[PDB]
RNA sequence: GGAUGACCCCAGGCGGUAGGGGAGCGUUCCCGAUGCCGAUGAAGGCCGACCCGCGAGGGCGGCUGGAGGUAAGGGAAGUGC
RNA sequence: GUGGAGCCUGGGAGUGAGGGCGCGAGCGAUAACGUCCGCGUCCGAGCGCGGGAACAACCGAGACCGCCAGCUAAGGCCCCC
RNA sequence: CGUGAGGGAAAGGUGAAAAGAACCCCGGGAGGGGAGUGAAAUAGAGCCUGAAACCGUGGGCUUACAAGCAGUCACGGCCCCGAGGGGUUGUGGCGUGCCUAUUGAAGCAUGAGCCGGCGACUCACGGUCGUGGGCGAGCUUAAGCCGUUGAGGCGGAGGC
């Protein structure tokens, strides 16, 4: 049995977001929550609250144990970016994109 | 009436990139680049089938050669006793047997001396 | 097509291509090049060919004998039920699609509705018709008059 | 006890029980064919100058086939001139029944 | 009937005896040896030929006036880095490396033959510590 | 200067290479030997106020 | 050879830019079609190491898709990047 | 001498920047990867193949496709090969 | 956008029917997980289909002594599907992108970041050959008139 919980249309680069959400691939969900504590990053807090989420349902939902919960699999999708004029000299205008991710965390059992 | 370019040009684009997988890069998934590539490729596997044909017989007179030199003679002599002794068996052959017939290969190399 | 004639960059110097108005064909939202205009397709085929034609097309109704004449049409009076009748007894059930030519209006209009039937006014005998269908059945009076003019 | 034999401008060593792959010879499926011996060894060893004359290797032909499709490409560049050609080769296929020593 | 190729097979350890042979046909020999063309059942792409022990390369011996005219040479990458090295130094200080430097460029480029040159092991003066491979003196 | 610009496009394989040193190192973290919570070392626990074995903040 | 593009046998030609000629493939549309294929699944999409064709291509099978498509033979072009 | 020979009428072109090399000249300095003619050739269009370390025009040779068969050309046969 | 005359876009599609997702859960919200609707919910409104470039996750093969237009030919190792085949690539051989312009380009000469879609030899009238048919010392109508409503006929002025 699994649980997952995504955030979409984050409003941060996914780039960013990644280089966060590949840090508690693959650890207990208590280890995880440890880890995203302590980050020092402004994708910590996104990749929390998806976390939290995904071990809601995991013990709402779908019958698991929050004692038994670890990160099975974790990914950034990019989704629409949000494009911005940014004015440059001699009057030129350049486009700033400001993206979007879909975050997505994956909670499975580990029996034993 | 209007015939625009529709399903077409799609088409023909994905003949070529399933031709150009394996390839490096945008080789395989560019259709540009994969066209260029695939261009290189069937002049190498031409000119490669051609080749190939060389390549083995080189080999195989490497491996006459070896055996040859075993019995005291070399291979420009070895070939010239089998023309005098009109044996036509040829080098493809006479290879596989010079490593699994190895006494089969020595009665040859008899005759070969013999001729001349 | 719509747009203005201004040149929309200048010729040189802009690191950009050369473009002259936006209506150019070259241009998405362009003109086009060598499109369809209106056109008459008609054209003046000779005479002697078309009379030609409609004798041969009749010609080889006639030779696969499937070409039938009649004096009259029994009961048939303007209901497409009195043709089938009719149709029926001639040895029409539909199951070949008939040219039906004959200059009574009334049996045109009984038989017009017909999926396996054309109907025509002798006059207008022509050999696109006569090879579209399976048969020919002809009013006296039009096998006259097709008579007279591929005379 | 191995032969070698001479089939279609190419040669091959033969023990009976083997399938092999030929051009494509002139005779209908089931047939069975003789093959000229350029050398017989294993057990006895006799050379053929160039062939041994009371020998022959008996095949049967299993049947007739197209090897798979090798696409061969033609390409000049700065040209315009590229050709592509599909060919498949005819062969037919044996089984060696018997070497007649 | 595709051509036969060989599986590993247990490499041949060979003896050469270099003393008082010319320098550039005894290691024509060695770089035969070395790719294994000596082999009935020789493959261009494996490494299958034999590991060669050399003794006495510093009495190698050479014609003409090589000694004091053959220059062994040496580039560093640095401006004024082309070092020049006559035959009589190299003998002098570094013997063994004159029957290495000979028989490295009769061998392939690339991967492989560098790899062969690995198999070849030679010492000045008569004695090789290889006796565990018990290797087969070679008259050459 | 004379305004220097790539000259070609970097490739996905170099762009990932130049990123092979990129990865985040996970926050060095011990337990509080109070409350036995995590929290990094050499900081005053901000779960239950406690360092050197004393309460030294309201959390 | 047989009598005609029915297929077989023997022989010779077949590098190719500008360029001439020939034979085809596919795309939109019309006649064929008041027909035929179609929810037991149209088109389009994603696969395929299978089949036919020298090739351009055409089939067949699996997944997707969910309402259109359209033969033999002919016709006409906004017809292949 | 039956040849992708030749001649006649007609349809359709493209070309009208050539280049290296050999031999015969002029021009130049018995200079130029020079220039301008002549006869031939090749590259152009054979930047397809073997040789010349590599290299359009030097030597060998005119590539319809296939073969893990055979003979040779130039050039080669100590090792790279 | 332009002082102004003037210039001048982009942007269509849920489903048969809103039946447009009550309620519960995590969350400040956004979003998501269940529940429910529907034939179908990777038909969920950022809605038919949903190609490609582009980004990511997981798996198989592989790579840190190696010299490269990235392929190609051979052999071997490993993985997969069941005398065969598919994927991968270690070693060995061979190997100067595409286009354009040029006597000559891999060329350190032009163009092109990549993908998708738009994008250039047509039409009218006349001419000149060829060709498929009709009639042939003859051939043919034009505008118009009648008829049809995807029916054809008449019309001989004129032209060759
Ligand atoms: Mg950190
Ligand atoms: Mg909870
Ligand atoms: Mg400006
Ligand atoms: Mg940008
Ligand atoms: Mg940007
Ligand atoms: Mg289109
Ligand atoms: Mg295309
Ligand atoms: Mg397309
Ligand atoms: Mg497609
Ligand atoms: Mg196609
Ligand atoms: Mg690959
Ligand atoms: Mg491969
Ligand atoms: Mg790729
Ligand atoms: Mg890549
Ligand atoms: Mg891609
Ligand atoms: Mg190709
Ligand atoms: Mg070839
Ligand atoms: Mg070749
Ligand atoms: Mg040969
Ligand atoms: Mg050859
Ligand atoms: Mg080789
Ligand atoms: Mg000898
Ligand atoms: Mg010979
Ligand atoms: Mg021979
Ligand atoms: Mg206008
Ligand atoms: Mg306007
Ligand atoms: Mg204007
Ligand atoms: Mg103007
Ligand atoms: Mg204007
Ligand atoms: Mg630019
Ligand atoms: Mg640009
Ligand atoms: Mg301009
Ligand atoms: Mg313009
Ligand atoms: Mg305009
Ligand atoms: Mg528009
Ligand atoms: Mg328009
Ligand atoms: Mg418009
Ligand atoms: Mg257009
Ligand atoms: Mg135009
Ligand atoms: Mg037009
Ligand atoms: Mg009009
Ligand atoms: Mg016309
Ligand atoms: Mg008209
Ligand atoms: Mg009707
Ligand atoms: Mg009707
Ligand atoms: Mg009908
Ligand atoms: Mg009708
Ligand atoms: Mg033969
Ligand atoms: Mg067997
Ligand atoms: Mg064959
Ligand atoms: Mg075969
Ligand atoms: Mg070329
Ligand atoms: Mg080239
Ligand atoms: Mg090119
Ligand atoms: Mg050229
Ligand atoms: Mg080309
Ligand atoms: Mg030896
Ligand atoms: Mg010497
Ligand atoms: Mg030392
Ligand atoms: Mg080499
Ligand atoms: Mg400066
Ligand atoms: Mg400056
Ligand atoms: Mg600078
Ligand atoms: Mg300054
Ligand atoms: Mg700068
Ligand atoms: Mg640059
Ligand atoms: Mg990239
Ligand atoms: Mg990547
Ligand atoms: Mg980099
Ligand atoms: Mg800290
Ligand atoms: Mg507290
Ligand atoms: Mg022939
Ligand atoms: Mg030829
Ligand atoms: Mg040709
Ligand atoms: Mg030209
Ligand atoms: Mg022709
Ligand atoms: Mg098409
Ligand atoms: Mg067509
Ligand atoms: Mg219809
Ligand atoms: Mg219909
Ligand atoms: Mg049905
Ligand atoms: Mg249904
Ligand atoms: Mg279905
Ligand atoms: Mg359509
Ligand atoms: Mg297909
Ligand atoms: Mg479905
Ligand atoms: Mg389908
Ligand atoms: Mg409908
Ligand atoms: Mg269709
Ligand atoms: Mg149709
Ligand atoms: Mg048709
Ligand atoms: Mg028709
Ligand atoms: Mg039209
Ligand atoms: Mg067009
Ligand atoms: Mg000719
Ligand atoms: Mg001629
Ligand atoms: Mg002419
Ligand atoms: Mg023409
Ligand atoms: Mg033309
Ligand atoms: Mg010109
Ligand atoms: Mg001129
Ligand atoms: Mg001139
Ligand atoms: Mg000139
Ligand atoms: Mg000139
Ligand atoms: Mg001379
Ligand atoms: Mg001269
Ligand atoms: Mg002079
Ligand atoms: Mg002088
Ligand atoms: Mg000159
Ligand atoms: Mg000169
Ligand atoms: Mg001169
Ligand atoms: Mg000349
Ligand atoms: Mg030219
Ligand atoms: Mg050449
Ligand atoms: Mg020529
Ligand atoms: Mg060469
Ligand atoms: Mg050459
Ligand atoms: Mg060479
Ligand atoms: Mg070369
Ligand atoms: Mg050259
Ligand atoms: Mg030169
Ligand atoms: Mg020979
Ligand atoms: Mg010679
Ligand atoms: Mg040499
Ligand atoms: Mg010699
Ligand atoms: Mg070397
Ligand atoms: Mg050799
Ligand atoms: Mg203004
Ligand atoms: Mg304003
Ligand atoms: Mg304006
Ligand atoms: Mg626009
Ligand atoms: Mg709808
Ligand atoms: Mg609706
Ligand atoms: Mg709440
Ligand atoms: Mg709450
Ligand atoms: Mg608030
Ligand atoms: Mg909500
Ligand atoms: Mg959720
Ligand atoms: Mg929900
Ligand atoms: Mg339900
Ligand atoms: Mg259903
Ligand atoms: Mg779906
Ligand atoms: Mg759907
Ligand atoms: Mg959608
Ligand atoms: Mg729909
Ligand atoms: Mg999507
Ligand atoms: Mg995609
Ligand atoms: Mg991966
Ligand atoms: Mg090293
Ligand atoms: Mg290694
Ligand atoms: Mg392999
Ligand atoms: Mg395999
Ligand atoms: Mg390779
Ligand atoms: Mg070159
Ligand atoms: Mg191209
Ligand atoms: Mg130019
Ligand atoms: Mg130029
Ligand atoms: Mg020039
Ligand atoms: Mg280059
Ligand atoms: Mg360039
Ligand atoms: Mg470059
Ligand atoms: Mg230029
Ligand atoms: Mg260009
Ligand atoms: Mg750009
Ligand atoms: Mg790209
Ligand atoms: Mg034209
Ligand atoms: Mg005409
Ligand atoms: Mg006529
Ligand atoms: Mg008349
Ligand atoms: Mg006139
Ligand atoms: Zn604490």
């Amino acid at each position: 049995m699994e649980a997952k919980a995504i955030a979409r249309y984050v409003r941060i680069s996914p780039r960013k977001v990644r280089l966060v959400v590949d840090l508690i691939r693959g650890k207990s969900l208590e280890e995880a929550r440890n880890i995203l504590r302590y980050t020092n990053k402004r994708g910590a807090y996104f990749v929390a609250k998806v976390l939290e989420s995904a071990a809601a349902n995991a013990v709402n939902n779908h019958d698991m144990l929050e004692d038994r919960l670890y990160v099975k699999a974790a990914y950034v999708d990019e989704g629409p970016a949000l494009k911005r004029v940014l004015p440059r000299a001699r009057g030129r205008a350049d486009i700033i994109k400001k993206r979007t991710s879909h975050i997505t965390v994956i909670l499975g059992e580990k029996h034993g | 009436p209007r015939a625009k370019t529709g399903v077409v040009r799609r088409r023909k684009h994905k003949k070529i990139l399933k031709l150009a997988k394996g390839y490096w890069g945008l080789r395989s998934k560019s259709f540009r680049k994969a066209r260029e590539t695939l261009f290189a490729a069937g002049n190498y596997a031409y000119a490669h089938r051609k080749r190939r044909k060389r390549d083995f017989r080189r080999l195989w007179i490497v491996r006459i050669n070896a055996a040859c030199r075993q019995h005291g003679l070399n291979y420009s002599t070895f070939i010239h006793g089998l023309k005098k002794a009109g044996i036509e068996v040829d080098r493809k052959n006479l290879a596989d047997l010079a490593v699994r017939e190895p006494q089969v290969f020595a009665e040859l190399v008899e005759r070969a001396k013999a001729a001349q | 097509v719509a747009y203005s004639g201004r040149k929309i960059w200048p010729q040189k110097h802009t690191g950009r291509a050369r473009h002259g108005d936006i209506g150019a064909p070259i241009f998405v939202g362009g003109g086009v090049v060598f499109g369809p205009k209106p056109r008459d397709y008609s054209y003046t085929l000779p005479k002697k060919v078309r009379k030609k034609g409609l004798a041969m097309a009749v010609a080889d109704r006639a030779r696969e004998g499937k070409l039938l004449l009649v004096e009259a049409f029994a009961g048939v009076n303007g209901k497409t039920k009195e043709f089938l009748a009719w149709a029926k007894e001639a040895g029409l059930d539909g199951s070949e699609s008939v040219l039906l030519v004959t200059g009574n209006e009334l049996v045109r209009r009984a038989a017009r509705n017909l999926p396996w039937v054309v109907t025509l006014a002798p006059e207008g005998l022509n050999v696109y018709d006569i090879v579209r269908t399976e048969r020919l059945v002809m009013d006296l009076d039009a096998w006259e008059v097709f008579q007279n003019r591929i005379g | 006890m191995f032969a070698i034999v001479k089939t279609g401008g190419k040669q091959y060593r033969v023990e009976p029980g083997l399938k092999l792959r030929v051009e494509k010879l002139d005779a209908e499926p089931g047939a069975t064919v003789e093959l000229p011996v350029l050398l017989l060894g294993g057990e006895k060893t006799v050379v053929g100058t160039p062939v041994v004359e009371g020998a022959s290797v008996v095949a049967e032909v299993l049947g007739h086939g197209r090897g798979k499709k090798i696409l061969v490409s033609k390409f000049k560049a700065k040209v315009q001139y590229r050709r592509k050609k599909g060919h498949r080769q005819p062969y037919t296929e044996l089984l060696i029944k018997e070497i007649r020593g | 009937m595709k051509t036969y190729v060989p599986k590993q097979v247990e490499p041949r350890w060979v003896l050469i005896d270099a003393e008082g042979k010319t320098l550039g046909r005894l290691a024509t020999k060695i770089a035969t040896l070395l790719r294994g063309k000596h082999r009935p059942d020789w493959t261009p792409n494996v490494a299958m030929g034999d590991f060669v022990v050399v003794v006495n390369a510093d009495k190698i011996r050479v014609t003409g006036k090589k000694l004091e005219q053959k220059i062994y040479t040496r580039y560093s990458g640095y401006p004024g880095g082309l070092k020049k090295i006559p035959l009589e130094k190299m003998l002098a200080t570094h013997p063994e490396r004159v029957l290495e430097h000979a028989v490295k460029g009769m061998l392939p480029k690339g991967p492989l033959g560098r790899r062969l040159f690995k198999r070849l092991k030679v010492y000045a003066g008569p004695d090789h510590p290889h006796q565990a491979q018990r290797p087969e003196k070679l008259e050459v | 200067a004379k305004h220097p610009v790539p000259k070609k496009k970097t490739s996905k394989a170099r762009r990932d290479a130049r990123r092979s040193h990129h990865a985040l190192t996970p926050p060095t973290l011990v337990p509080c030997p109070e409350c036995k919570a995590m929290k990094p070392p050499h900081t005053v626990c901000p779960e239950c106020g406690y360092y050197a074995g004393r309460k030294v903040l309201e959390v």
